[PDB]
């Protein structure tokens, strides 16, 4: 006869490049979004302008 | 700075050949305020002049007199009412700067005066 190889995927490595959450209601929502605010820094001049 | 009195000269010029083609300076010469700040780079500047109020408003950075006055070259200041000899009496005066054309082809000049008098209407 032969076994058959099981594997979980969290037991992977591959896993740390990802966060993966279990949502129910997926089959629902329409097309979600997110939102990122950033703010770049900067460096004062001098001079004329 | 450099070349002066040859630019001076080149925009004497200038203004000559201005009032020859009937494009007066007057239309090419708008009038700011007077400046109290500057800083500067080699050869580029930002002037800094008032635009309304009065003169002494204003904050210069000199720290030796903060505030300021107005200047203008006494050889061009032309008084009115003590030269029309009105017999009035100095109160408040108002002050315009005027251009004086003349028109005489390849034999012409430009008359600058600051002029200064109660009179609200030169005419």
């Amino acid at each position: 006869c032969s076994t058959l190889s099981l594997v979980r995927f969290l037991e992977l490595g591959l896993s740390v490049a990802c966060v993966c959450t279990k949502f129910p209601e997926l089959s629902y929502v329409a097309e979600g979004t997110i939102q990122f605010e950033v703010q770049q820094p900067m460096i004062a001049r001098d001079g004329p302008h | 700075d450099r070349r002066t009195a040859a630019r001076l000269e080149r925009f004497a010029t200038v203004l000559r050949a201005m009032i020859r083609s009937h494009v007066f300076p007057h239309r090419a010469l708008h009038v700011l305020g007077g400046l109290l700040g500057h800083v500067t780079q080699d050869r580029l500047a930002s002037v800094t002049c008032v635009a309304r109020g009065d003169q002494e408003a204003a904050r210069t950075n000199d720290m030796a007199a903060r505030r300021s006055q107005v200047h203008v070259p006494a050889c061009a200041l032309m008084d009115v009412d003590r030269e029309l000899r009105l017999g009035g009496d100095d109160g408040l005066r108002f002050a315009y700067l005027v251009f004086v054309y003349t028109q005489r082809h390849r034999r012409e000049a430009l008359r600058v005066h600051v002029a200064v008098s109660r009179l609200p209407e030169l005419g």
